[PDB]
């Protein structure tokens, strides 16, 4: 709720994937799609950002 | 009939000289003579106001009272707390001052690493400029954190294989940030009369807090951050709650190193924390032609060097072992007395450390 | 209140323990930070009454 | 006269006082006390300071040179 | 008369005590060998070069003004590992480990004794040098004897003699030692047995 | 009424500018430790590292070196003299 | 876990006094004060009226008592 975000993402896709992460993790994920979405120098943060994220996380 | 033009005109310059050595000399003993005419005030901490006049000092280890303002400190620059400066005679507030103490905190923050740029970096781009994403937006440009709506991060720990630039990625940092830094060597945090490495952690991070923007750096984080004598796990209590729990504000970040990831305890992995987990890998082929040639600028090389045999020949030679090389160039130089180095002499010293190498042989390293 | 005035003027004479009358005009006591001493007492002077442990004003 | 004598009383506890902590009342006008300083002293009790404050466990404040608690 | 007053106003006999940082509203803190604290609004007979916040320096007893710095002493252990004894071995009385000699030497001796031929060539000489082989081959006599014929100064030390009982106590006395030998610049230190403690 | 008692503390680092006016620091136990001179009645011609020092009570300045200690244990270590064994 | 989260969340929120003192900083060099600051915090507490001690990472000073031999 406090990003910009995309209409596109599916935070339920993340929700139902099996690994368990701590909100820890989440906080970190959420972050990291943000970094990611400044490194392209955008303020939206697109599914591809969550996914890069996603895997940069839990190992 | 210039002797009389020159020697009372060098005469009126040379005494001239001499009298502005001569005001240097009286203005100091006069400067130290009025200095010499002053007291020691007592250095103590201030508690609960009574009144605008009322204040509780506890005077260190000596005994506590109660003083009031002299007539010119700023009673809301007072806090229950903060560090002050009182007459000998009357023990009114003098002064406030800059809170907090210690000169181990100083030595902390008082070395320095050196001319270092991420140019002299061996090309670990993505490692180096992560470490940018954490600290160097973070600190210049937060406007771009608080447009997106997300947290700046904490920290990033430097790990995978040893002489990789561990501290040279930090050095590089340091030295193209001004900022307030902090250099900790990790094993220097503990000793023995038990609660002084936590009181000195402490001490460490209210410098931090009070010196923003700050970089916090320990090295070889696992001298302490091993999972859970039992003074280093509370040592590590200190670190893993100061590290976040009172608030999150700080412009300060922390950076550490390692050549054990896997024992670290998981609570400092922990994602909140250690933001990031930059692995410095053991340099490529590409990236040790890199170090190589970031290393050859300012050897007095010679005719011409061609480096790709030293990397195929340096397979396996992490970053710090090329330096060697270099160095050991020289010495077949000085054993030839040439002011210039060849190929061959390069040569010569990649066989060497490739010789230095099997006693050298990698560790029982466990990456995460 | 003048005689308050007056008694703010002499100081606390801390406090000791009284552990052996030696002699007449000669108490052994202890005091509460530094150790043990040889005190007398004020024209009072009833060491007799003094039982030892009492815990007394100097 | 008495205005005179008040504001002498008054002027006892002024400002640049010790702290200490109340110890026991030796009698209705003195007390045994604690100081800060370590050591423990006989010590007049000033007529203002109300009684019932009063407890084994409330930190004073005494003169500085008199200790008297203040 | 500013000269001779400050003179017959050292008072001879001060206190010690330890240095702490300084303020510009110039102006430093003090911690007294009897743990009293104390500030300077002005330092006093030292100017602010010869300070590191941390120095044993001598101050009045009264005013506690700093009159002098002084220097520190390093534990006692430390303070024992200095050779002023100087050893004597001579290269010619090495047993023919010669071969061995040179590369000590190129990589010990002329660091100091040129420091010029490196950076002719731009390179950092050779920093660290490990004698390594089994006992009683001439390790600890090649590095007495390297501590004779340089002049230097020779801080020996075992490694045995830092696995010292208490917690930190072995980290205080390595950053220690090496804080001596910068202080006393062109030293050598050596480091037997490292093994005992390079585990 | 006429001797001053004298004050014990241990003895360090004769400053030792140049040999003529040294100066040394001493340590008086949980009490200080402070920078002192001798009382011209002595020379450095006896004063050395730790040494025992005794001093009187305001101006601190070396008035004697004392005795060796005891306390080291060498003295349990001893025989000190010609053992009652032969050949 | 997300659980020093809720501990600043109530902090935070909380209309009563709140004190935060994590578990790891009760320590000291010098012997036996150990137990009187401990005792001070919960003394200070207890007039600092309502009021809720937080101790974080308590697990630091309270593992299960065992033979302390040193
Ligand atoms: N449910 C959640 N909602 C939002 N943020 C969360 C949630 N769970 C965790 N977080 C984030 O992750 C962090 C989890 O850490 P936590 O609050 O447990 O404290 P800690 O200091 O890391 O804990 P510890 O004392 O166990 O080391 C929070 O500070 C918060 O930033
Ligand atoms: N990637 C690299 N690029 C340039 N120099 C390197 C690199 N890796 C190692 N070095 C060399 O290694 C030395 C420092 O190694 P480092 O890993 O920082 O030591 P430590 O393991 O004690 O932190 C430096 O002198 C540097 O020249
Ligand atoms: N070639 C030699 N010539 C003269 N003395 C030697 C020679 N080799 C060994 N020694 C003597 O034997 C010792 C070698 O052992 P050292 O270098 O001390 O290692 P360690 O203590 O492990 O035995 C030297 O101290 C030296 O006195
Ligand atoms: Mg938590």
């Amino acid at each position: 709720s406090k990003m910009n975000l995309s209409e596109e993402v599916d935070l339920e896709d993340y929700v139902a994937r099996p690994d368990k992460i701590s909100g820890a993790d989440i906080n970190s994920i959420c972050q990291e799609s943000g970094m990611l979405a400044v490194r392209e120098n955008r303020y939206i943060v697109l599914a591809k950002d969550f996914e890069k994220a996603y895997k940069t996380v839990i190992k | 009939k210039l002797l009389e033009h020159k020697e009372i005109d060098g005469r009126l310059k040379e005494l001239r000289e001499q009298l502005k050595e001569l005001t240097k000399q009286y203005e100091k003993s006069e400067n130290d003579l009025k200095a010499l005419q002053s007291v020691g005030q007592i250095v103590g901490e201030v508690l609960k106001q009574l009144t605008e006049e009322k204040f509780i000092v506890k005077a260190t280890n000596g005994p506590r009272y109660v003083v009031g303002c002299r007539r010119q400190l700023d009673k809301s620059k007072l806090k229950p707390g903060t560090r002050v400066a009182l007459d000998m005679t009357t023990l009114t507030i003098m002064r406030y001052l800059p809170r907090e103490v210690d000169p181990l905190v100083y030595n902390m923050s008082h070395e320095d690493p050196g001319n270092v740029s991420y140019s002299e970096i061996g090309g670990l781009s993505e490692q180096i400029r992560e470490l940018r994403e954490v600290i160097e937006l973070p600190l210049t440009n937060p406007e771009l954190f608080q447009r997106v709506g997300i947290i700046p991060p904490k920290g990033c720990l430097l790990y995978g294989p040893p002489g990789t630039g561990k501290t040279l990625l930090a050095r590089a940092v340091a030295s193209q940030l001004d900022c307030n830094f902090l250099k900790v060597v990790s094993s220097s945090i503990v000793d023995k009369y038990i609660g002084e490495s936590a009181r000195l952690i402490r001490e460490m991070f209210n410098y931090a807090r009070d010196h923003q923007p700050c970089i916090i750096f320990m090295d070889e984080i696992d001298a302490i951050g091993g999972r859970r004598d039992r003074e280093i796990q509370r040592t590590l209590m200190e670190l893993l709650n100061q590290m976040d729990g009172f608030d999150t504000l700080h412009r300060v970040k922390m950076i550490m190193a390692t050549n054990r990831p896997d024992t670290l305890d998981p609570a400092l992995l922990r994602p909140g924390r250690l933001d990031r987990k930059i692995h410095i890998d053991l340099p490529n082929e590409q990236a040790r032609l890199d170090i190589l040639k970031i290393h050859a600028g300012p050897i007095t090389k010679h005719g011409e060097i061609d480096y790709e045999a030293i990397v195929k020949l340096s397979d396996g030679f992490n970053g710090a072992d090329l330096r060697n090389v270099c160095t050991e160039a020289g010495m077949f130089a000085i054993r030839a007395d040439h002011d210039f180095v060849v190929q061959e002499d390069f040569m010569k010293a990649v066989r060497k450390v490739a010789d230095s190498k099997k006693l050298e042989s990698k560790l029982d390293y466990k990456p995460v | 209140l003048r005689e308050e005035l007056q008694l703010l003027q002499e100081q606390g004479s801390y406090v000791g323990e009284v552990v052996r009358a030696m002699d007449k005009k000669k108490v052994l006591v202890k005091v509460h930070p530094e150790g043990k001493f040889v005190v007398d007492v004020d024209k009072n002077i009833d060491i007799n009454d003094v039982t030892p442990n009492c815990r007394v004003a100097l | 006269e008495f205005l005179h004598a008040q504001e002498e009383v008054k002027r006892i506890q002024s400002i640049p006082l010790v702290i200490g902590q109340f110890l026991e009342a030796v009698d209705q006008n003195t007390a045994i006390v604690g100081s800060t300083t370590g050591s423990n002293y006989y010590v007049r009790i000033l007529s203002t300071i109300d009684r019932e404050l009063l407890k084994p466990n409330a930190s004073v404040a005494l003169h500085k040179h008199s200790n008297a608690l203040v | 008369e500013n000269s001779e007053k400050i003179k017959v106003n050292k008072t001879l006999p001060y206190l010690v005590s330890n240095v702490i940082e300084l303020l510009d509203v110039k102006c430093a803190v003090i911690k007294t060998s009897t743990r009293q604290t104390y500030f300077l609004p002005v330092i006093g007979l030292v100017d602010a070069e010869k300070l590191k916040p941390g120095d044993l320096v001598g101050v009045n007893k009264d005013s506690y003004l700093i009159l002098e710095t002084l220097p520190t002493e390093y534990d006692s252990r430390v303070k024992a590992m200095e050779v002023d004894e100087r050893p004597t071995e001579q290269y010619s009385d090495i047993g023919g480990l010669d071969k061995q000699i040179q590369e000590l030497v190129e990589a010990i001796v002329l660091p100091m004794n040129h420091k010029e031929k490196f950076e002719n060539l731009g390179i950092q000489p050779p920093k660290g040098v490990l004698m390594y082989g089994p006992p009683g081959t001439g390790k600890t006599l090649l590095a007495r004897a390297c501590a004779a014929q340089t002049k230097a100064t020779f801080l020996k030390l075992a490694g045995p003699q830092l696995v010292q009982m208490f917690i930190g106590d072995g980290a205080k006395l390595v950053r220690d030692a090496f804080a001596l030998a910068k202080e006393k610049a062109p030293s050598i230190i050596f480091i037997d047995e490292l093994d005992a403690i390079g585990t | 009424q006429s001797e001053q008692p004298l004050q014990v503390a241990r003895c360090t680092k004769i400053i030792n500018a140049d040999s003529e006016d040294p100066k040394y620091i001493i340590n008086v136990k949980q009490f200080a430790k402070f920078v002192v001179d001798l009382s011209d009645q002595v020379a450095p011609t006896d004063i050395e590292e730790g040494m025992r020092v005794g001093v009187d009570r305001n101006k601190y300045q070396i008035h004697i070196p004392l005795p060796p200690i005891a306390d080291p244990t060498v003295t349990m270590m001893q025989v000190e003299e010609k053992p009652d064994v032969t050949y | 876990c997300g659980k020093t989260m809720l501990a600043k969340a109530v902090a935070h929120h909380t209309t009563a006094a709140f004190i935060r003192v994590v578990g790891s900083e009760f320590v000291q060099k010098y012997l036996g004060e150990g137990p009187r600051m401990v005792r001070d915090v919960f003394r200070l507490a207890k007039e600092n009226a309502p009021a809720i001690i937080f101790i974080d990472e308590i697990d630091a000073i309270a593992t299960k008592r065992f033979d302390a031999q040193t």
